[PDB]
């Protein structure tokens, strides 16, 4: 299907956007965050709406729509 | 800050 775009929003209110499909495992944009941070990707907590995104939880899981917001906060 | 958008995505071994 088609990509969707997910906006990540960091502590201090930077953003980075990720398209990912409906499919797709959510701990490849954790990664691919915390490299470009700079930091573990264990020393943050994604979550979704409040609730924690697990490595394998995928949009199609998450009720995730187009431009859905994710929220990092520190582990 | 600009926008960001991140897209996430044998036998030719030899090691």
């Amino acid at each position: 299907g088609e990509y969707i775009k997910l906006k990540v929003i960091g502590q201090d209110s930077s953003e980075i956007h990720f398209k990912v499909k409906m499919t797709t495992h959510l701990k490849k944009l954790k990664e691919s965050y915390a490299q470009r941070q700079g930091v573990p990707m264990n020393s943050l907590r994604f979550l979704f709406e409040g609730q924690r995104i697990a490595d394998n939880h995928t949009p199609k899981e998450l009720g995730m729509e187009e431009e859905d917001v994710i929220e990092v906060y520190q582990e | 800050a600009e926008e960001r958008v991140v897209v996430i995505s044998n036998s030719s071994s030899r090691y």
